[PDB]
């Protein structure tokens, strides 16, 4: 990450990339919801488990 | 209320082209005495119509419409968080294990 | 459509059997369907689900399980070649052939996305079809093909109350 | 005469109440060493459907019977007509012997041969006895078993993808063992049908089940959810905090060959991961976990050329082959066009030069396509929001709440 | 809202009924 850009070995070129702040803003957004969807139905099962005072002996 | 504000001004608009609609088709017959003029502004009102439907608007429509979805999903996760966590705060206060 | 439906009697078919095994013909239109879903996890599953007894009874489901090995293995020439080793049953005869369509569709999809250039040999054995294919690839499609070096260029090709719920949901 | 009496009884305390009493009566069995119901079986069995015997079932399976009494079509036939045709809601007053029934169901279908046409039987059960259709019954983790051991993971699809919310109590039997393996054998069957994500969380929350001794089931699962993370993700993903903090200290040293398999596999380098995976291969190959480990080689060879776009615009087929070692243009190629294909890559192969061009530029959000995904997102979290704020309420609503507040 | 100000008042109701009760 020091150097924001992309090779081109067939010509020779390094190009340099520009970050879309509108399309990584919405990817990392929908990334988040989906990691927080996981978690809180993660969350939810364990709730259910202690209330259950469910566990390995 | 954001809705009967809108609603508001749509029945003010409804009812000038109602008034306009009616004048044309009272003009149409026999009605009332038809100015060519106004007649005329009446067609030009019309062909003013679809406004804006070009590509270039439908673009920049949806990509309104994605950022307040945006902004409305990253507002549904906070009210979703805060409710998660008063769900916790209970069932830490009743299930307390130590 | 009608194939939801008729996906649906294959599923009342399989779910109650007088000893969990079925008739062979109804196990080997089910392979065959699997096949040409794509749906291959499920295919080679029940390829394994069927007792080795009757695997090796018969060799239609040898064929149709090496036809699913040709699929597997994503070797586009091949699968044509293998669908047309062995001879089917009467009621599969006019479906199978167009499972063979829908791979043909298949490569062109591969063609159309993820090749620039494609040479012309490799995209007559991807396709299946040996020379005339190219020709509906100019003519008809509208790609602009070359001589001399044989490079086909394939081209790449109600809310209101939504609102109304989004502002009641955040509003309580 | 006291088999007359205790018929009448039955009958008697049938659609009358009482059924603390009957239930205690179902209890005291083990008296009835006679085996003559066969013949009196089937005078009241089709009369007023089956809102009884299922007591007489469980004390006929598991009292020596080990082919079923020699009857197994017999019994077979009367379970399936049983649980076919039933109230569902009279059962569902004593869940724990129908479990205990269905459990018995299972060890009649696995010993052999033939764990297959039992799946559509417990299949109904298990919806004829949950609360609602999410939640987790001893009776899921029985018949991701037998679809596991079958080999058919489609029937158990719809009762995997649903999240569980609440456990029956079964009466008290509901074993920490039926969690374990319930999440264990769905973590299998969604490995099997290549739903990494899923199995991931799967095997998740079978390791974070609190536990102060060490389960071959939560072992197995800690190895899958090692080799599933290095499959799905190029790394082996961090476990919850909320888990047991004895049982993580054990369980790890004993799965030490999959933790250097994910240290290798870290390098980057598949080589290294081919000569440990030779070293350890008796290993996996006594947990079968072969099939996994090829799939974690190919999957290092894939995060390769996905790491290849990090850096690259446009790079040759040898260039590319010779970076992500597939030794050959060829093999390469396959490689890049195999993944353009199932999506895990934007990529397109130029046969003029021998060159890979990724174009990463794949969406600009601005489609009502991704409208309508984000509108799917959030009524997902609506309705998570929804059965938090239920949640909340009922335990508010709980007697011993602000009392001990 | 009002099906959500009804069923937060029934809620309050039943909360206070049950601390009442509570109260012996």
């Amino acid at each position: 990450g020091l150097i924001s850009a992309r090779v081109d070995s067939h010509s020779k070129i390094l190009y340099a990339r520009d970050v879309d702040q509108r399309s990584t803003t919405f990817e990392k957004s929908l990334l988040m919801g989906k990691e927080f969807q996981r978690r809180a139905k993660a969350m939810m099962l364990r709730a259910a488990v202690l209330r259950n005072q469910i566990h390995v002996k | 209320e954001h809705l009967i504000a809108q609603h508001s001004a749509i029945k003010m608009l409804h009812s000038r082209v109602k008034l306009i609609l009616e004048y044309v088709k009272a003009s149409e017959a026999g009605e009332v005495p038809f100015n060519h003029e106004i007649l005329r502004e009446a067609y030009a009102l019309c062909h003013c119509l679809p406004v804006l439907s070009t590509d270039k608007f439908k673009t920049d429509f949806y990509d309104q419409c994605n950022d307040v979805g945006l902004m409305a999903y990253l507002g549904t996760i906070t009210k979703t968080c805060n409710t998660m966590n008063q769900f916790v705060n209970k069932f830490n206060v009743l299930y307390d294990r130590q | 459509f009608s194939f939801k439906k008729l996906l649906d009697q294959c599923e009342n078919q399989e779910l109650e059997a007088p000893g969990g095994i079925a008739t062979p013909p109804v196990y080997g239109q089910l392979l065959a369907l699997y096949l040409l879903h794509n749906d291959m996890n499920n295919a080679r599953y029940l390829w394994k689900r069927i007792p080795p007894a009757i695997k090796s009874a018969n060799s239609e489901l040898g064929g149709i399980w090496s036809v699913g090995q040709r699929i597997w293995q994503r070797d586009f020439p091949g699968i044509y070649t293998t669908i047309n080793a062995h001879q089917w049953s009467e009621t599969v005869q006019p479906i199978m052939e167009a499972l063979r369509d829908a791979t043909r569709r298949r490569a062109f999809a591969l063609v159309s996305q993820a090749y620039t250039s494609i040479i012309a040999d490799d995209f007559a054995a991807f396709v299946g079809l040996p020379v005339e294919e190219a020709v509906k690839g100019i003519l008809e499609q509208g790609w602009q093909a070359d001589s001399t070096t044989r490079m086909v260029l394939p081209r790449k090709p109600q809310q209101l109350a939504r609102l109304t719920d989004y502002v009641a949901f955040l509003e309580n | 005469s006291a088999l007359e009496q205790f018929v009448n009884s039955v009958r008697q305390l049938s659609a009358q109440g009482q059924m603390t009493q009957l239930c205690e009566l179902i209890n005291k069995s083990g008296e009835l060493l006679a085996k003559n119901l066969s013949h009196l079986d089937t005078v009241l069995g089709a009369l007023d459907v089956q809102e009884h015997s299922l007591g007489v079932l469980a004390v006929l399976f598991v009292k020596f019977s080990m082919p079923s009494v020699p009857d197994f079509e017999t019994l077979f036939s009367q379970v399936q007509l049983f649980i076919s045709t039933c109230n569902g809601e009279h059962i569902r007053y004593a869940t724990d012997t129908f479990a205990g029934l269905c459990h018995q169901l299972t060890n009649a279908l696995v010993e052999r041969k033939q764990p297959l046409r039992g799946i559509g039987i417990l299949k109904q059960a298990i919806d004829k006895m949950q609360m609602n259709t999410n939640q987790l019954t001893s009776i899921h983790a029985d018949l991701c078993q037998l679809c596991l051991l079958a080999k058919c993971f489609k029937p158990a699809l719809p009762y995997l993808d649903v999240d569980m919310m609440d456990i029956c109590k079964e009466n008290g039997a509901y074993d920490a063992k039926h969690f374990l393996c319930y999440y264990y054998y769905g973590g299998m069957i969604y490995t099997g049908l290549k739903n990494f994500e899923r199995a991931l969380y799967f095997y998740e929350q079978a390791i974070t089940t609190p536990a102060m001794a060490v389960s071959h089931i939560m072992l197995e699962s800690y190895k899958k959810y090692i080799l599933v993370s290095l499959i799905l993700l190029g790394k082996v993903q961090q476990l919850p905090k909320y888990t047991s903090q004895i049982v993580g200290r054990f369980i790890k040293p004993l799965s030490n060959a999959y933790h250097e398999l994910a240290q290798v596999y870290s390098t980057n380098n598949p080589s290294e991961l081919r000569n440990l995976v030779n070293k350890h291969s008796e290993t996996f190959t006594r947990d079968n976990n072969m099939g996994l480990v090829k799939q974690c080689l190919s999957s290092l060879y894939k995060k390769n050329i996905q790491r290849l776009t990090k850096t690259f615009l446009t790079l040759s087929l040898q260039d590319m082959a010779s970076r992500v070692q597939l030794s050959g243009p060829q093999e390469a190629e396959k490689y890049v066009l195999h993944m353009i294909e199932d999506g895990e890559i934007f990529a397109s192969i130029n046969q003029k030069d021998g060159m890979v061009s990724f174009h990463d530029n794949p969406e600009k959000y601005n489609n009502p396509a991704m409208l309508h995904n984000i509108d799917q997102e959030m009524l997902k979290c609506i309705e998570l929001d929804e059965r938090l704020k239920a949640m909340d309420q009922e335990i508010t609503v709980n007697p011993q709440f602000v009392q001990k507040s | 809202k009002e099906n959500h100000n009804r069923t937060q008042q029934q809620v309050e109701a039943e909360v206070t009924n049950i601390k009442k009760t509570l109260k012996a």
